[PDB]
């Protein structure tokens, strides 16, 4: 309610990570702003630390869902916003099939009139040669939906989805995501009912910008209950 | 809570195909993992296939691995069986079933709410020639 209301135009974002996969630690910091009225995140990334050592499309998922568009009809089920300011903790076990895992840790606050997220990873058990730390990837994303059930028992939401991630010979890679939004102040909330975020990502680079780099545009629209 | 209505039930043979429906009413449809069941007279309920509440995860009896197929559309608060390729000893009450989702996935029992079921009957009938 005066949560959702922090969202009614664009909100600037900043993003920052310190990760460490099989050893190799890094950091990146992000930049952007969120348009929840149209479901819009524009962000550019950096790898402030050097050469990120695993692929960008790896990281999309970690590096604000509070941006998502709920219709009208579906404005009871935004656990997000209405966590804002004090914001939320989400965490993240990313399983990549016959690879590492991804561990994560992200708090999604509001620092002033700035909505900042705030992530620690740590990656383990990955191939050296394998799609990852080899660098496989294809530089694009597709489109997934994100399923959010309540978590009554933890005062939250778990989240489950499967991303596919396109292989340069042209298999398929599929990272399963398992999700727990847990809001960082006290007292109980308003939980959702089952539902979906429809999500679309387009990945981009800067031709002028040396550094190594992501610029991640997506586009989050609620979906799943009846109209 | 929720009410059950079956749908799509009726005659047809050895072969054939039919397309079952199951409307919810009352409480969010999304909230409920999906299941289709069948009896025979005098037998018990055997569990024929389910589906989680996201549609992304499906089960089945060995019987009809391939032959039925579970579907839901949670906008339109309805489930769906495709039976094809029927066969007589697939004549009995379909009912459906429905309970609250503890996870993304399907199951094969401990439904909560059931449907008074609708009637297939898929006849043996060879033609003499
Ligand atoms: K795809
Ligand atoms: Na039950």
């Amino acid at each position: 309610s005066k949560g959702e209301e922090l969202f009614t135009g664009v909100v600037p974002i900043l993003v920052e990570l310190d990760g460490d996969v099989n050893g190799h630690k890094f950091s990146v910091s992000g930049e952007g702003e969120g348009d929840a009225t149209y479901g819009k995140l524009t962000l550019k990334f950096i790898c402030t630390t050097g050469k990120l050592p695993v692929p960008w499309p790896t990281l999309v998922t970690t590096f604000v869902q509070c941006f998502a568009r709920y219709p009208d009809h579906m404005k009871q089920h935004d656990f997000f916003k209405s966590a804002m300011p004090e914001g939320y903790v989400q965490e993240r076990t990313i399983f990549f099939k016959d690879d590492g895992n991804y561990k994560t840790r992200a708090e999604v606050k509001f620092e002033g009139d700035t909505l900042v997220n705030r992530i620690e990873l740590k990656g383990i058990d990955f191939k050296e040669d394998g799609n990852i730390l080899g660098h496989k990837l294809e530089y694009n994303y597709n489109s997934h939906n994100v399923y959010i059930m309540a978590d009554k028992q933890k005062n939250g939401i778990k989240v489950n989805f499967k991303i596919r991630h396109n292989i340069e010979d042209g298999s398929v890679h599929l990272a399963d995501h398992y999700q727990q939004n847990t809001p960082i102040g006290d007292g109980p909330v308003l939980l959702p009912d089952n539902h979906y975020l429809s999500t679309q990502s387009a990945l981009s680079k800067d031709p002028n910008e040396k550094r190594d780099h992501m610029v991640l545009l997506e586009f989050v629209t609620a979906a799943g209950i009846t109209h | 809570d929720v009410q059950l209505v079956e749908s799509g039930g009726g005659l047809v043979q050895a072969g054939g195909s039919l397309r079952l429906s199951c409307t919810v009413s009352g409480r969010t449809f999304s909230n409920y993992a999906m299941g289709w069941f069948r009896q025979a007279p005098g037998k018990e309920r055997e569990f024929v296939a389910g589906i989680s509440w996201t549609g992304g995860h499906t089960l089945y009896t060995d019987s009809v691995k391939g032959r039925f197929t579970i579907s839901r559309d949670n906008a339109k608060n309805t489930v769906y069986l495709q039976m094809n390729s029927l066969k007589p000893e697939d004549t009995a009450l379909y009912y459906c079933a429905a309970d609250r989702a503890a996870d993304f996935f399907a199951q094969r029992d401990e439904y909560d709410y059931w449907g008074q079921g609708t009637q297939v009957t898929v006849s043996g009938l060879e033609v003499l020639f």
